[PDB]
């Protein structure tokens, strides 16, 4: 029809993204040092 | 009917198919079947006309023949062994019962004929329903009890099936028998992998509820319950043509698509057992359902049907309503073939 | 024109762009095959006194 | 039989167009004359200047991977040695007999 | 296993080859699944009994309770496949075909 | 070898990010860079072969046909780019696509280090192929067609992956590599004879064998020309490439169930040539042609000497050719007459003599004219042949014989005598045309001055 | 929030919006008449909503924009060449009876949409009930042939069986002298060429079939040309009568709801007007089907959904 | 000149109840557009 | 060209194919819609089943 973006479903949906990621790539730094630390690499 | 009584009969079944899931006693089992079949009727008989009525009769006096079945079963492993726990079952009998209540439940050949005409009956997301979430819990208890099943008759009732859905589905019109004949063709295909490996029954039965789901979902879209009324899309939705056609050449078992990665592994796990003729009769079989998914193809997206004039006036409308997992669906059923490995996840 | 053409030409640098990637992802799968670099018994090599690897 | 003879709405079968019509030097590759210019100009200039000419040269010098020449060249010197030493050319064993262990027969 | 719970597995026996026997009257074919289910009742108890299992007295009056929602619902569709053609006739259901 | 793979998969955004009239023209330039760029290839070794990872190796087996295979997508949507012309810009697209995905699939298919991934892939070619020929296809006849060229090959390809994968649970790999150098004998069973059948028959079914060829003239006919010329050019050297391949673990079974192949093919050539010789169809003689060199090359490989090896390499590569610039030159005519019957348009020489000089130079090398690489494949085939049994040379000569009398039958059936009247829409040459046929023509002729590039592994 | 099942759940419910005043109702009148001044009357006086008569380009009117558009794209038929030469061999007659039919099936779930969303009612002039006196006309006449007939016969049941009738219908009746009379005072070219057979075999139509059977399932107000002039009379009819004998009583909040869910989503209103029965009038090849639908597709605001059309000017289209 | 698309006749194939009619099913019916059948 | 190529080639592999699996469809979808019959042919397959494994 004749609507404007919703900004409120743009702003989740950036938001749940960005939040992904993020959680995504802390998850990998842990991920990484508590195998070297269990593996006694580093 | 109302919302709040069909979300309540959908949590029903969602439920009791969970009760049969989760429990350890066969009492449970048969009471998270009970409370399945119970609530499923009036999803059948959601839409009121004659057909679904029938169609819900004919499912219902199975289905009950199946649990009265089932409920022998469970009595005498009872008897023979004072035991409740689903394991294996002690008993030559009682497994025989056991795998004819199941093969009814399934819609496994022999006890196949009530899948064609219930399909028919029903509504499309009815079937969508009866032939995606109505298969777990059967098939979950075979997989529990599969170190129990003869292997004789369990792979006798797999190739009839498969042969069954072959040949019956080369001789419909309707898309709703085509997807029933197909269903039992693939129920075939998941039994026969029983014996030897239940991740592969679950690999199969996720692989094809994925297409099912695609499948059915684009047959919602455009709004055709025949062979003649879906070679009219193409006039108003050509890219729903593409992808139902891709979605059926996957079904088909084509590499490099989705559908070839259970047929392959299977055929793969059999070979492991000094199994081999019966493979190559299976794989030769399932050619009947690509014959009749390659004709369906070529109705629908290949070749260009004659039109209607009244379809301009479509032209100029858009669908209200939309499936949100419909893309992921399609995305799942064609191209995942390169992920095969990740079937380590026990799925 | 700057800028014109590039909204009208973009898709071009594709394919070269490609050919530069593929044989970047084939010397980095070359590095993941030397177990027996300066081993085989047919080029069991001294290495120069400023050499590190016999072949990359 | 009032029927018509018209099965149905069809169009006609269009007539094929020629491109020598609104345009001669057409050269067959499309009908608007500066995309089919530039059209037979890189399909000349790719096809028999850059591929034809310049990996056909580059075949004809690609270096001797499949090594002819050092084959030839060690057959010589293996040739010049076993002649100036009276040995029988080629030996009839391709391996030498000291180092195969045969099974015995005791038949 | 003596010749009671033989008799009690033919009796169900017999009640399956009835109701697969279709001669007619849909109502026969809900008889016959409603002696399916006695019969279950009846071997069940005396199996619980026998080995005096004491929790498992529960199961044989839920079964009957379940089956006997099951017995209700047929009686509806029955009743609603009259209100279409005027009898429970099995060679009505027709209209769906393989 | 992915720095071939990636640029072929890049020309499937950059067909789809083109404008509406430049789609030709960047796929045409794109691809023919991919050719330069795969021609890097035939830099062969007299070792073992170019184990690039894992997942890929060449071999001088595959390098002609990897490059055969990159050299023939510009040749195709030269051909395509007339008959396409009054169709929309998104179905064009997705034709375009349909090429570069077989393209992709073959250039995978021909290095695959692996027997399942090529058999993967080997399957995979199958639905562009087929969605090509229902979809572009302009008679009724091409869903039969299609249906045929379906089930036929996986009647032969179904059993084949069984057998495989049995292969695996024994042997515990399907690496080509550890195959060959861990290969073993096959005793004299039942089993392995079914066995050595299962790993035969898939690639048999493709050449095609002579009883198994009857899909082959149909799908031919009824594709489109692009179609056509892939089906003839490279879909059929499949089965050739995968016997190769195959033969090594099916020693020494191979003496005694290579005789009913051997006798079919060598009978079966002299019946399809005897069939072109009567002919009402310019692209189902062709065809029979094709069935006829196929044959020989099923001989080549069933004998499996270096001889016989060298000349089938060099025969598949000549006939894919030869082939390819027969069905153009078929084509040509087609899109002026619109009809495809030989006897309609007579008299070509007096109104097209440039084209004539094309039909009398690709009749000359699918005659099999020395020093043409069609004579030198042949030549080596018929040697090999003579060695095995001097019988032979009666069959052979015979092929040869007949292949000359159909071959410049066709030529003055279509080229010679008088122009038929009635026919006044027969125009001049365009330059696509006849860029097409020269670019068909010269690599044959420049391929003769270096005949080790296509004479396989064991030169 | 667009009307669907949650709105029901939560608070969405019609039965409380009819305030005894919808009324759906319908005017039948014979070709040239006072139908159209006295719906309109009736709608201003009741307070009512009016639709004007569907024509060829109504569905034109609700997409888009409101403005019609070609022949060839929309309906692909005219009523000037059936009035000049109703016997045509192209199948001009029965091409415009059936687009006929699907614009009234569209425009009344139009309306009915409208009522039920709002409360508000209707007036309508010939709805898809008595659309058919016009193809019994054109078989009469030997304009069309029966097989058109069974299909229009086919099409209407299996659509019309969905939808709630009209509460009252209002007849205006005119005899056929003075109908020919009114048509030559029009001045009207291609309205000169109407027979007196087909009108009168339209007014036998209405009378004979069309009064019995909506009299017995709803009321009807028989009118003649001189008291159709004064709507007073005629908006007091429609208030002291009060419909208790169709099957609008019978109707609850959850038949509402379906009704609701029909009426929206107008591909499945239309789902049906589009069976595949290959009627040569109808019936339409592959190529001009295609060349068809890519000419409606290089349309201005029709390539891609209403809201994501840059030509016409939608902005923000990467964020949508 | 023109590609060929099916016609009204090869679509009337696809359009019985079942496919490969024989003479016992050939007084089967399709079901109706709407899967209503009429009370009678 | 004929008795062979278009004929009995034709005639061996797949016209053969085609007709037994015609007939094999025609067989197995032809049920009458009777579940009079379906419940008799359940109650023959179950009773062969038990006898026949044990
Ligand atoms: C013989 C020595 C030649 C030396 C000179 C160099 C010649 C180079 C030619 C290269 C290939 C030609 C390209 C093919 C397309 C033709 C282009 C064209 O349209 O012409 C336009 C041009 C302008 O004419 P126009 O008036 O505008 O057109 C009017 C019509 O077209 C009407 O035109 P037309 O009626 O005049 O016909 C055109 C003409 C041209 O069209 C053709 O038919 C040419 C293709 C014939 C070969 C067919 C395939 C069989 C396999 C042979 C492979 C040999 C290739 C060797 C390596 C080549 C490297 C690329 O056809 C013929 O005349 C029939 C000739 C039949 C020859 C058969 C004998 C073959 C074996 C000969 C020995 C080869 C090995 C020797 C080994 C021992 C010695 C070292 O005409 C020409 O220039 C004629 C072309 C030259 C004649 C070629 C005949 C012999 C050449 C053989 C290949 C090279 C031999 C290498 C050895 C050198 C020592
Ligand atoms: C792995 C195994 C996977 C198994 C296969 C998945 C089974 C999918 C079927 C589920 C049930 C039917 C369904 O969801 O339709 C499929 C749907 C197609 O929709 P449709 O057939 O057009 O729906 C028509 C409705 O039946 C028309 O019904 P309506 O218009 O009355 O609907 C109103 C709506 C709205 O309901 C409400 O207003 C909620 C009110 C809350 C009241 C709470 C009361 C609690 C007592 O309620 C629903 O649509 C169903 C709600 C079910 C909730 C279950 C929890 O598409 C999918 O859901 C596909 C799901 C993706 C696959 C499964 C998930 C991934 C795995
Ligand atoms: C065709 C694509 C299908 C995709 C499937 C749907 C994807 C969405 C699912 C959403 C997330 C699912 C994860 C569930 C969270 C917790 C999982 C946990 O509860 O279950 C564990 C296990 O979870 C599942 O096993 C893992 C599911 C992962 C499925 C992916 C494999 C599919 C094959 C590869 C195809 C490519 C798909 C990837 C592309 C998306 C433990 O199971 P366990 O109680 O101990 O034993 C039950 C199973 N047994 C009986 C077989 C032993
Ligand atoms: C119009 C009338 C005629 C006018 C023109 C007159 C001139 C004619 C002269 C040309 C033809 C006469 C033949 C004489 C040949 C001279 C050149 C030849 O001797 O060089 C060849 C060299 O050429 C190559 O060998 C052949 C070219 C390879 C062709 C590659 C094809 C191009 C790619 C296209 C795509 C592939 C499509 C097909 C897929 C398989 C062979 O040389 P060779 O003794 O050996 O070694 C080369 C030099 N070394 C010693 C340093 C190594
Ligand atoms: C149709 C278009 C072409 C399709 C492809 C055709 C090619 C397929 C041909 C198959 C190759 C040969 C098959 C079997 C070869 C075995 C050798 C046999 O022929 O000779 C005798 C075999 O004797 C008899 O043949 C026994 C079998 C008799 C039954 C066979 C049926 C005869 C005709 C069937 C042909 C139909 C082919 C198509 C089937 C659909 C020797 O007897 P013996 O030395 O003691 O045992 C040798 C085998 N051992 C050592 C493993 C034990
Ligand atoms: C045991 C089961 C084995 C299953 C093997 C399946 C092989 C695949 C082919 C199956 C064909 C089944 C369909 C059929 O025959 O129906 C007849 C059908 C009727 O036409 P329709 O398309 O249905 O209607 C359109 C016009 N109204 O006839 C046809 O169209 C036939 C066209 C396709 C022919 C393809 C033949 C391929 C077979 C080649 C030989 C190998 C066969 C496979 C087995 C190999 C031997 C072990
Ligand atoms: C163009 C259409 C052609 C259709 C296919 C043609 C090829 C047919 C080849 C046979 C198919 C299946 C063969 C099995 C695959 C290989 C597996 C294998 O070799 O294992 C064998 C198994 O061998 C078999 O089981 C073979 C059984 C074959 C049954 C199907 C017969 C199909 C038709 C037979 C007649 C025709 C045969 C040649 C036809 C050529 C094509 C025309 C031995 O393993 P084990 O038994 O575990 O170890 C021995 C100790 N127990
Ligand atoms: N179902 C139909 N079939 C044929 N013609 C129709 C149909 N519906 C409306 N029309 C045409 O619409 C025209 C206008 O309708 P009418 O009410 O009679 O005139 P006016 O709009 O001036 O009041 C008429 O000429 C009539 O024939």
């Amino acid at each position: 029809p004749h609507g404007s973006p919703d900004w409120l479903k743009v702003g989740l949906t950036l938001g749940t993204s960005v939040f992904l990621w993020i959680y995504l790539i802390k998850q990998h730094k842990e991920d990484v040092l508590e195998y070297k630390r269990r593996n006694g690499l580093e | 009917m109302n919302p709040i009584i069909y979300t309540t009969l959908i949590m029903t079944v969602m439920s009791g198919t969970m009760l049969v899931m989760i429990s350890s006693h066969w009492l449970l089992i048969w009471i998270g079947f009970e409370m399945n079949l119970l609530a499923m009727i009036p999803v059948l008989m959601k839409n009121f006309n004659p057909r679904a009525t029938e169609a819900a009769t004919k499912y219902f006096l199975t289905q009950a023949t199946a649990s009265m079945m089932l409920m022998m079963a469970i009595i005498i492993n009872l008897l023979y062994s004072g035991q409740w726990t689903i394991t294996k079952m002690f008993n030559p009998v009682a497994m025989t019962m056991m795998t004819m209540a199941l093969a009814m439940k399934l819609g496994l050949s022999p006890f196949h004929f009530w899948v064609p005409e219930v399909t028919q009956g029903i509504s499309l997301q009815a079937g969508l329903l009866l032939l995606t979430w109505q298969k777990l819990a059967p098939l979950s208890v075979l997989c529990q009890i599969s170190q129990s099943i003869n292997p004789n008759l369990m792979l006798t009732m797999a190739m009839l099936s498969i042969l069954i859905g072959g040949w019956g589905g080369l001789n419909q019109t309707q898309l709703r028998k085509i997807m029933a004949y197909s269903s039992i063709a693939h129920m075939g295909w998941m039994t026969a992998v029983l014996p030897y490996n239940t991740t592969m029954t679950i690999l199969n039965l996720l692989i094809y509820i994925t297409m099912t789901l695609a499948m059915f979902m684009l047959l919602i879209h455009s709004s055709a319950t025949t062979t003649l009324s879906l070679s009219h899309t193409w006039n108003k939705m050509p890219v729903i043509t593409s992808l139902m056609m891709v979605t059926l050449l996957s079904m088909g078992g084509l590499p490099p698509l989705s559908g070839f990665m259970p047929k392959w592994m299977i055929i793969q796990e059999m070979t492991k057992n000094e199994s081999i003729i019966m493979p190559t009769l299976m794989a030769m079989t399932a050619l009947l359902n690509l014959y009749f998914y390659m004709r369906l193809a070529y109705s629908s997206s290949l070749t260009m049907f004659p039109s209607t004039n009244n379809m301009k006036m479509k032209w100029q409308f858009e669908h209200t309503k939309q499936m949100k997992l419909l893309p992921t669906m399609i995305v799942l059923s064609t191209l995942v073939l390169p992920m095969t490995p990740a079937l380590s996840s026990l799925n | 024109n700057v800028l014109q053409i590039v909204r009208d030409h973009w898709v071009h640098i594709l394919v070269p762009v490609g050919f530069v990637f593929g044989c970047y992802l084939d010397r980095r799968s070359d590095e993941k095959l030397t177990a027996f670099r300066n081993k085989s018994l047919l080029f069991k090599r001294e290495l120069r006194p400023n050499e590190e690897v016999t072949w990359k | 039989p009032p029927e018509p003879t018209i099965r149905l709405q069809e169009d006609p079968d269009p007539e094929d167009e020629n491109l020598y019509e609104k345009n001669p030097d057409s050269h067959g590759y499309d009908k608007d004359p500066i995309v089919d210019l530039w059209n037979m100009r890189v399909v000349f200039f790719f096809g028999f200047s850059i591929v034809l000419v310049l990996g056909s040269t580059f075949v004809a010098y690609l270096p001797d991977y499949r090594m002819q020449e050092w084959a030839r060249r060690e057959a010589e010197r293996l040739v010049k040695y076993r002649e100036a030493n009276g040995l029988p050319l080629m030996e009839s064993n391709c391996f030498d007999p000291n180092k195969i262990q045969l099974p015995e027969d005791e038949d | 296993m003596p010749l009671v719970y033989m008799n009690i597995i033919m009796a169900f026996a017999i009640a399956l080859a009835g109701l697969l026997m279709y001669r007619s009257h849909l109502m026969s074919s809900l008889l016959c699944l409603e002696g399916m289910m006695l019969s279950l009742f009846i071997m069940s108890t005396l199996i619980i009994l026998n080995t005096h299992f004491t929790l498992a007295n529960m199961m044989p009056i839920i079964l009957l309770v379940f089956a006997a929602c099951e017995a209700a619902l047929g009686l509806s569709l029955l009743v609603m496949v009259s209100n279409t053609y005027g009898t429970d006739y099995v060679q009505n259901l027709n209209l769906l075909q393989c | 070898m992915l720095k071939i793979i990636i640029p072929t998969t890049m020309l499937l955004p950059m067909t789809w990010m083109s404008k509406h009239n430049m789609i030709w023209i960047n796929a045409t330039v794109h691809s023919l860079l991919i050719s330069l760029i795969s021609l890097s290839l035939l830099n062969q070794l007299g070792e073992n072969s170019l184990n690039f990872s894992l997942t890929f190796f060449s071999d001088s087996l595959s390098a002609p046909l990897l490059v055969l295979t990159t050299w023939l997508l510009p040749l195709m949507l030269m051909a395509s780019q007339s008959h396409l012309s009054k169709e929309t810009t998104t179905r064009k697209k997705l034709y375009i696509t349909m090429l570069i995905l077989l393209q992709l699939f073959l250039i995978m298919t021909f290095t695959a280090t692996e027997l399942i991934l090529f058999y993967i892939l080997f399957e995979a070619t199958l639905v562009p192929t087929l969605i090509i020929i229902t979809r572009w296809g302009n008679q009724t006849e091409r869903l039969n067609a299609g249906l045929y060229f379906l089930f036929y090959t996986l009647a032969g390809s179904l059993p084949l992956l069984v057998a495989l994968v049995y292969i695996q649970n024994t042997t515990g790999s399907l690496n080509f590599l550890i195959i060959h150098y861990w290969s073993h004998p096959l005793s004299n069973s039942w089993s392995n004879i079914f066995m050595w059948l299962a790993c035969i028959m898939a690639f048999m079914v493709k050449m095609p064998l002579y009883g198994l060829h009857l899909w082959l003239p149909k799908a031919h006919v009824e594709a489109p020309i692009a179609g056509s010329m892939v089906l003839a050019a490279v879909l059929l050297k499949l089965g050739g490439y995968g016997m190769m391949r195959i033969t090594t673990i099916l020693n020494p079974l191979t003496n005694y169930m290579a005789y009913p192949f051997l006798m079919l093919s060598m009978w079966g050539m002299i019946m399809t040539s005897s069939i072109c010789l009567r002919q009402t169809d310019l692209k189902s003689l062709i065809a029979y042609s094709s069935v006829s060199h196929m044959a020989l090359v099923i001989v080549a490989i069933m004998i499996q000497t270096p001889w016989s090896f060298m000349g089938a390499t060099a025969l598949m590569i000549a006939h894919g050719l030869t082939s390819s610039m027969l069905f153009c030159l078929a084509n040509t005519n087609y899109e002026r007459v619109h009809s495809r019957t030989m006897i309609l348009a007579r008299g070509l020489q007096t109104l097209l003599p440039l084209m004539a000089t094309w039909w009398l130079v690709a009749s000359l090398t699918n005659l099999a004219l020395p020093p043409s690489i069609n004579l030198i494949g042949e030549l080596f085939i018929i040697t090999a042949s003579f060695s095995w049994s001097n019988i032979t040379i009666i069959l052979m000569g015979m092929n040869m014989m007949i292949t000359a009398l159909y071959s410049l039958y066709m030529l003055i059936t279509t080229q010679r005598g008088k122009y038929t009247h009635h026919i006044n829409n027969i125009k001049p040459s365009f330059t696509r045309e006849n860029a097409l046929m020269a670019l068909h023509i010269l690599p044959l002729l420049l391929l003769t001055l270096n005949p080790k590039m296509i004479l396989g592994p064991l030169y | 929030l667009q009307y669907g099942p949650l709105a029901f759940v939560l608070g969405e419910r019609t039965t409380r919006k009819l305030t005894e005043t919808s009324k759906v109702i319908t005017v039948d009148g014979n070709i040239c008449s006072g139908k159209g001044r006295l719906a309109r009357e009736i709608a201003e006086k009741l307070g009512l909503r009016h639709f004007p008569e569907a024509g060829i380009h109504y569905a034109d009117s609700t997409t888009g924009d409101g403005k019609p558009l070609d022949v060839q794209l929309s309906g692909n038929c005219s009523l000037e060449k059936f009035y000049d030469d109703p016997k045509s061999n192209d199948g001009n007659s029965y091409r415009l009876q059936s687009w006929l039919y699907a614009s009234r099936l569209l425009q009344y779930a139009d309306a009915l949409e409208h009522l039920l969303s709002t409360g508000q009612g209707v007036v309508l002039e010939r709805s898809i009930y008595s659309d058919f006196v016009f193809l019994e006309a054109m078989y009469r006449q030997g304009f069309i042939r029966k097989q058109c007939v069974e299909h229009y016969n086919e099409v209407k049941k299996v659509t019309a069986c969905e939808y709630l009738p009209p509460h009252v219908v209002v007849y205006v009746d005119v005899p056929v002298p003075e109908i020919q009379s009114r048509i030559q005072k029009k001045g009207n070219p291609h309205e000169m060429k109407i027979t007196a057979a087909y009108l009168q075999d339209i007014e036998n139509a209405y009378k004979k079939t069309f009064l019995p059977e909506m009299s017995e399932k709803c009321e009807v107000l028989q009118y003649s040309a001189r008291e159709a002039e004064d709507a007073e009379k005629v908006v007091e009819d429609i208030e002291y009568l009060k419909c208790d004998k169709g099957p609008w009583p019978d109707q609850d909040d959850r038949t509402f709801h379906r009704l609701r869910m029909l009426v929206q989503n107008k591909l499945e209103v239309l789902n049906y007007t589009t069976i595949p029965v290959y009627l040569p009038e109808i019936t339409i090849g592959a190529h001009q089907s295609d060349r068809v639908f890519q000419k409606f597709t290089e349309l201005p605001g029709r390539k891609y959904s209403p809201g994501y059309n840059e030509d016409v000017g939608d902005k923000w289209i990467w964020l949508k | 000149a023109r590609q060929w698309q099916p016609d009204v006749e090869w679509a009337e194939q696809f359009g019985g109840a079942v496919m490969y009619p024989t003479k016992e099913t050939a007084h089967w019916k399709p079901p109706p557009w709407n899967d209503v059948d009429p009370p009678k | 060209s004929s008795l062979l190529d278009l004929i009995w080639l034709e005639t061996i592999l797949p016209k053969t194919t085609s007709f037994i699996q015609m007939k094999m469809s025609i067989m197995v979808s032809n049920q009458k819609g009777l579940i009079k019959l379906y419940f008799l042919s359940f109650l023959i397959t179950i009773m062969i089943s038990m006898t026949l494994f044990n």
